[PDB]
């Protein structure tokens, strides 16, 4: 059980550390392509 | 670009006006702005596309002789670049893919009226 | 064996036989439930014959079965039909399993149940077997005894009847001061997790009783608690309970607790509150904190650590830009001089304000309130010359002493903002004068300063018009001002009006800073805004997608809302302007304010991009999350970022580090070296831009604020808790290239190092150095671990917060804390225990006059 | 000399502190690796004497000294806990027939190993550090039984042992508890294919495959062998070999290609058989029989022709070795079926033949069964013919298309389907050197 409350808990952030990616992800896709225009 | 040279001071520039002899490129700052009502507009750019798409390009049948032989074609291009496996260059992995990909989507829609 | 015969057993009728069957069959399901997987079906039916009674064992049978199937919810629900056959302390894996297994369910039912009803668990809705089974092991946690075990369960479970009781009961048992931490460990544990705060201010409130029952519990605690909960009765109930408990210090350091936390807003209440309790007039007293812009100032001006040789040299180094440059050092003089109240270099270059320029004129005004920012009486007075009707050289330079003044005063000098608001009513429906709308607009930038989060419509009002008056001059000011008077959840009507305005309003600034006011009054309301933002959002112009993220930020501000980073990084990731994403990015670090943790690993990504704007923004919410803190770390991100070819990016960048690199400097952190000196490069460097030198002395000035004495402090450990007034320098600097006078709010978060005896008492500032070692970086700082072991000199100076908290007092003089070196350097105050005997007398400019 | 040896388990440990760090990447890989190390060094000699010297002391260390049993003693609470595991780990390792010949003795000690202080608190911790194989490898010899009488009961020890197994099953919590398990299905696997039938094979199909990456593609393979003869007499013969067509380079084995694949290509050899294809043994003849092929040659041989006489002689001939293989079961169906595909060439080529030269052809076997005989064949499909004895005329179909089909086209949904196929797993393989530059 106990530790984990302390422990466990704290990953969740690492669920939203993939979360803060994928969103990114796409940025440098489009800031890719916009961006592959004037290159 | 936009000049307009002179200031008041400045954005307040100040001291070559009232020092005098004012003679550089001196841009202003551009922007603009529009809508997206244009935009829409301007983004139907590219009846219509029915009249205009499938259904006009349903032309790729007639071809397909040309379209095996283009392919046929491709097929040559290749053990000859892959050959050169064994810088300077036609290279021996470059066309290979790229030959072929493009038939691939019009060879691929190639169904899909019926 | 094989189960064949139990397989046939089992359609074979004498539910004795039956029985036997499905008892043998129990025993060696374990491995033949394989083969008995194909007879579930009958084996479902079973457990459907109430004529059969054991069916139970069927029914774990068949969960037996399901966890060997991977089947679970049937599983749980037939061993949860069992009761008999299945106990807690029957021990499986499998029995374990499938009760872990089973009790998961209960969590998001509980929390689904949590959802509509937050006493659902005092409810039958969830299948009690389990709840039962569930609070067997909460039980079993119990006598597990050690509870968050059972608590970040219930938690979840939300059952505070488990809570309550696992408190109270354990509260009587032992633990005197762990029942408290318990709490607390708990307590801090859920501002970090709960969703619904109402489930956590349930906790709060309990949290606050459970601690009233006061075998003399922690106040600051609760004093977080209640400012978490921003509830006057329980601090009233407390200062009663204190009036009941009263003494000196007790009130005082609660008041201390208080003066240090409490909102702007929620504490006015108190004070009247007070007043109408009763009171010590201390508290009210207390109420001032002039003590410590005092002591601040005494800090300050006993501990002040200047070089404007260096900044002279800095100074010297360049006058150019004409203003826009020499704009820059008009401000870090007034770091180093903020609240010192001195005019050194000012008095230097007179030709100075030769070489200022109508705002900069202005600016340089405005300028002052910052170095005389604390003296309650003096600023008006050094205002005087340059206040409106002492005339002036410029109207903005008139115009700057109008926002130079609140500076000092910002939230106490209401009077004068008023009756300048009156100057500004005054010349509010008329006046179209640049000089008068700077007037104006100087006047309608101080307004705000000191209504901030005060609501005053009229000032609201009277800058509506000033607003609506249309001078991208004044109109500017109203539409932070105006967002300032109602920030916090304000009004939707001003927003319809803001946003009304945004796309009624035809300029860019006027049109701009609405949002920004209505990134304000948007302050916490975290969901409410959310249509404003979608609709900033769905804006077409930047101006309010732009503020929606500082919305955003006010709103979810501190505590991260992932969508709404999620949205705020697809936001950044999806807007065509750079810096909306710039802002975006900027805006981040405040929702991801409380963890700067990831903030580098989070730009990181940033850090990296085509675009100067990403990686500009990247600079500031980075360089904010850890203005406070540490991690060279993720200051080591940016100094590539600092060669970023653009100035205006390592500018930031520069800015960035220095927010970060107060205090934090000398082989503590050697690389402030050349951090300081590639500022002084770039100010040497003529090939570098009054960008680059611009923010390099800013940033020099930054970490010279305050005497470089001084530190920079937002959600404080120290108090636990956010201060707004901390915030708003940062989003008012935000936009600065844009619309260069305002960073002077960066005033705000300036925070003391000070240690200074103090009292528990009226303050005879008895100073002493406790002397417990701190690895010394008291040592560590500009020039012009903890061994337990006696510090060398703990009196004001640098300290650090953890160079606070390596030091701890001696007993031996007459004066103890109850609170027993509360740890904040700031806070100070050494408890009045032995008074009028030695530990002698200090006195200070406060004792002077104040 | 012994040092050496244990230098080799110090530098494990050394590793298997690596473990006590953290996974275990390395240190499982490493204890793998080391796992083919274990040949070399070996003995018992003062291995495991000093083993007990430098185990010294822990309870079950003495314990496993029982396992020691000899002349050990010299002198030398946590560095001692999981090397003495991942050393009762090497008391498994031990016990190959390297150092040990009866491991009945073991067997117990397995239990007596396996039960105390582990089989417990290992579900993410002990990774795959369990080798069930190497726990039942063991039994996987006695089984050589005969002997046991079974036993016992009958013989609850390999079925406690299922049961135990399926106490890891249990233990399976999907966590990662994984590696080892399906060998827990393919020794009950090969256990219904000692005695029993598979069929809750479909109910083991039921959970899971070897889930999934970190296995050994060996006993992932070894899990389609089986999984195979699953479909063997569950008489699905393309996924069968699907299977086989999943098993056999493809974990690499070519120690285990000699006796073990062919065991493999035995199976694989039937499948085709199943399907009537007779692929060309060409190569089959070689790393085949001498001990494996030759029968299915000679059933193949048979199975060109099938000659139900003399393909029956084959198996006649190497009945025995079928039964050695338990291959007799099949070729009965084949027998047939080939008679069947003969019938296909008699010439169905004619649009048809009458009635009796297609009957001459069983006129050359047998009469009037021909109606059954062809019906038994039209049955099937197989051949694709018609016949009415009102005319008396066995008329064969044209079997013949322009296909213009999707017949191809499914083909190229294959190929479509392997569009991807590294081209995804390129980007599976992407990560692997650029995130580990990220390190």
């Amino acid at each position: 059980y106990f530790k984990l409350k302390k422990l466990e808990k704290e990953y969740e952030l690492l669920t939203l550390q993939e979360d803060y990616i994928k969103d990114e992800q796409r940025h440098l896709k489009r800031e890719l392509k916009r961006a592959q225009e004037e290159v | 670009d936009a000049f307009r040279l002179i200031d008041t001071g400045a954005l307040i520039n100040i001291q070559a006006l009232i020092h005098g002899l004012n003679r550089h490129y001196y841009s202003l700052n551009i922007d603009y702005h529009k809508t997206a009502k244009e935009t829409k507009m301007l983004m139907n750019l590219h009846y219509e596309e029915k009249e205009e798409s499938n259904l006009a390009a349903t032309k790729s049948m007639v071809k397909i002789a040309e379209q095996y032989s283009k392919r046929i074609e491709e097929e040559k291009e290749l053990t000859e670049e892959e050959l050169k496996t064994r810088v300077g260059r036609q290279d021996p992995k470059k066309h290979l893919s790229e030959t072929a990909d493009e038939t691939l989507e019009n060879n691929i829609v190639s169904v899909l009226t019926a | 064996t094989t189960a064949a015969p139990l397989l046939a057993l089992l359609r074979e009728n004498q539910d004795s036989v039956k029985t036997y069957a499905l008892e043998s069959i129990n025993n060696v399901v374990d491995q033949l439930w394989s083969e008995i997987s194909n007879e579930l079906p009958d084996i479902e039916a079973l457990y459907d014959d109430d004529t059969f009674s054991d069916r139970e064992m069927a029914a774990l049978i068949a969960s037996k079965v399901y966890y060997n199937l991977g089947e679970y919810e049937s599983a749980v629900k037939y061993a949860l039909a069992a009761k008999d056959r299945f106990d807690i302390d029957e021990k499986s894996q499998f029995v374990e399993t499938i009760v872990s297994k089973s009790i998961e369910m209960y969590v998001q039912e509980a929390s689904k149940q949590y959802t509509k009803d937050e006493q659902f668990y005092t409810k039958d809705i969830i299948d009690p077997k389990l709840t039962s089974i569930f609070e067997r092991m909460i039980e079993k946690c119990l006598k597990a005894s050690e509870l968050k075990l059972a608590l970040g369960i219930a938690l979840e479970g939300y059952r505070l009847d488990i809570i309550e009781s696992a408190l109270k009961s354990k509260l009587d048992q032992d633990s005197t001061s762990e029942n408290v931490k318990i709490i607390n460990y708990l307590l801090t544990l859920a501002i970090t997790t709960v969703t619904n705060s109402k489930f956590r201010s349930s906790i709060l409130r309990k949290s606050f009783d459970f601690l009233m029952n006061m075998p003399n519990c922690d106040y600051l605690t609760l004093n977080k608690v209640v400012v978490n909960l921003n509830d006057a009765g329980l601090a009233l109930q407390l200062f009663k309970k204190l009036k009941e408990e009263n003494d000196e210090g007790l009130s005082a350091q609660i008041a201390f607790d208080l003066v240090s936390s409490a909102s702007q807003q929620l504490l006015e209440i108190l004070v009247t509150e007070l007043t109408a309790q009763g009171y010590d007039p201390a508290l009210l007293n207390i109420l001032s904190g002039l003590p410590t812009c005092d002591y601040y100032n005494t800090f300050l001006l006993n501990n002040k650590n200047i070089d404007i040789g260096l900044l002279n040299k800095s100074k010297s180094s360049l006058d150019g830009k004409f203003s826009l440059f020499h704009t820059a050092v008009s401000v870090a003089n007034g770091f180093m001089h903020a609240g010192t109240t001195d005019n050194s270099f000012i008095k230097a270059n007179l030709p100075w304000l030769g070489k200022a320029q109508n705002w900069a004129k202005f600016t340089a005004t405005a300028s002052l309130g910052v170095i005389h920012k604390g003296n309650l009486l003096e600023g008006k007075k050094v205002m005087a010359p340059y206040l409106p009707g002492s005339r002036a050289s410029s109207r903005f330079i008139k115009g700057g002493s109008l926002y130079g003044l609140g500076l000092i005063y910002a939230g106490f000098g209401r009077d004068t903002t008023d009756y300048l608001k009156n100057i500004i009513v005054e010349n509010s429906g008329t006046s179209g004068d640049e000089d008068v709308d700077v007037l104006l607009h100087g006047a309608s930038l101080g307004i705000g300063l000191a209504a901030m989060g005060s609501a005053n419509i009229e000032v609201y009002e009277a800058l509506k018009e000033v607003l609506y008056n249309d001078s991208a001059t004044s109109g500017e000011a109203a539409a932070l001002g105006m967002g300032l008077c109602m920030l916090g959840t304000g009004k939707p009507e001003a927003i319809h009006d803001m946003f009304t305005y945004s796309q009624e309003t035809q300029h860019g600034n006027i049109t701009r800073g609405l949002a920004v006011g209505l990134a304000l009054i948007n302050y916490g309301r975290q969901e409410l805004a959310d249509d404003l933002i979608t609709k900033m959002l769905a804006s077409d112009e930047s101006l309010l997608r732009y503020g929606g993220a500082f919305t955003i930020a006010l709103a979810y501000a501190g505590t991260g809302n992932n969508s709404a980073v999620k949205r705020l990084l697809h936001v950044a990731v999806s807007d065509s302007n750079d810096d909306v994403r710039r802002a975006a990015v900027i805006a981040l670090g405040f929702v991801l304010l409380r963890d700067y943790t990831t903030v580098p690993r989070i730009v990181q990504l940033l850090s990296k991009s085509h675009n100067a704007h990403v990686r500009c923004g990247t600079a500031f919410a980075l360089g904010i999350a850890c203005a406070g803190k540490g991690l060279q770390s993720a200051i080591d991100v940016l100094d590539p970022l600092t060669k970023d070819p653009v100035d205006f990016v390592r500018q930031a960048a520069m800015i960035a580090l220095s927010m970060i690199l107060i205090q934090q400097t000398e082989k503590l952190n050697p690389q402030v070296a050349d951090i300081n000196k590639n500022f002084l490069s770039v100010i040497t460097n003529k090939h570098q831009e009054g960008l680059a030198k611009f923010g390099a002395c800013v940033a020099q000035g930054i970490m010279n604020a305050g005497g470089r004495n001084v530190t920079i402090q937002l959600e404080n450990a120290d108090t636990g808790t956010l201060d707004t007034k901390s915030v708003v320098g940062l989003v008012m600097f935000s936009q600065f290239w844009y619309w260069f006078p305002l960073a002077h709010f960066l005033s705000l978060s300036f925070t003391p190092t000070t240690v200074i005896g103090i009292r528990g008492s009226d303050q005879a500032i008895p100073k002493f150095q406790m002397n417990c070692y701190a690895k010394e970086d008291a040592f560590s700082y500009p020039r012009m671990k903890y061994s337990s072991k006696p510090y060398k000199v703990d009196n004001m100076t640098r300290i650090l917060p953890q160079q606070s908290r390596y030091i701890s007092f001696i007993k031996d003089d007459r004066f103890v804390p109850v609170r027993k070196f509360k740890g904040n350097n700031g806070v100070v105050v050494l408890r009045d225990r032995e008074p009028k005997e030695p530990v002698a007398l200090i006195e200070t400019v406060r004792q002077m006059k104040d | 000399m012994a040092s050496t040896a244990v230098m080799m388990d110090v530098d494990s440990s050394g590793v298997n502190d690596l473990h006590h760090s953290e996974k275990k990447y390395a240190e499982e890989d490493q204890v793998q690796e080391l796992l083919k190390v274990l040949n070399e060094i070996s003995k018992t000699t003062l291995t495991l004497d000093p083993r007990y010297i430098w185990r010294s002391l822990k309870d079950l260390s003495s314990l496993r000294n029982q396992e020691l049993l000899n002349a050990e003693t010299l002198c030398f609470k946590t560095i001692e806990v999981t090397a003495e595991i991942n050393c009762f780990m090497h008391l498994l390792v031990q016990l190959f027939l390297w150092d040990s010949k009866e491991l009945e003795q073991l067997v117990e000690f397995n239990r007596k190993v396996v039960i105390p202080n582990l089989l417990c608190y290992y579900n993410l911790r002990s990774l795959n550090l369990i080798n069930a194989k190497l726990w039942f490898y063991i039994y996987l010899s006695h089984e050589t039984l005969a002997r046991s009488s079974e036993e016992i009961n009958s013989d609850n020890q390999n079925i406690i042992l299922r049961s135990t197994m399926m106490k890891f099953l249990k233990i399976a919590s999907l966590k990662h508890d994984n590696e080892t398990k399906a060998m827990l299905i393919n020794l009950i696997l090969r256990d219904f294919l000692n005695n029993g039938e598979v069929d809750s094979a479909s109910d083991f199909i039921s959970k899971l495959e070897y889930p999934h990456t970190d296995v050994s593609s060996s006993l992932e393979a070894r899990y389609f062998f089986y999984l195979s003869k699953i479909n063997a007499i569950q008489l699905d013969y393309s996924t069968a070999n699907e299977y086989i067509i999943a098993a056999i380079r493809k974990a690499p084995h070519n120690s285990k290609s000699l006796g073990f694949l062919q065991q493999s290509n035995k199976l694989h050899c039937c499948i085709q058989l199943l399907m009537g294809d007779i692929p060309e043994l060409s190569f089959f003849h070689q790393s085949n029989m001498q001990k494996s092929l030759l029968p299915y040659y000679h059933l193949t041989k048979a199975v060109k022709l099938g000659d139900l006489k003399k393909f029956t002689s084959t198996i006649t001939k190497y009945k025995q070795l079928l039964l050695k293989d338990d291959t007799y079961q099949l070729c009965v169906r084949l027998r047939s079926n080939v008679i069947k595909t003969g019938i296909r060439i008699i010439s169905l080529t004619y649009k048809k033949i009458s009635l009796r030269d297609i009957c001459l052809k069983l006129n050359l076997d047998s009469e009037q069964t021909v109606e059954y005989m062809v019906s038994r064949a039209i049955r099937d499909g197989v051949i694709e013919a018609k016949i009415n004895h009102e005319d008396g005329f066995i008329e064969t179909t044209e079997l013949l298309n322009i296909y213009d089909s999707e017949d191809p086209q499914q083909v190229f949904d294959e190929r479509i389907k392997f569009a991807n196929q590294l081209h995804d797993e390129y980007l599976v393989s992407m990560r692997y050197p650029e995130d580990k530059k990220t390190q």
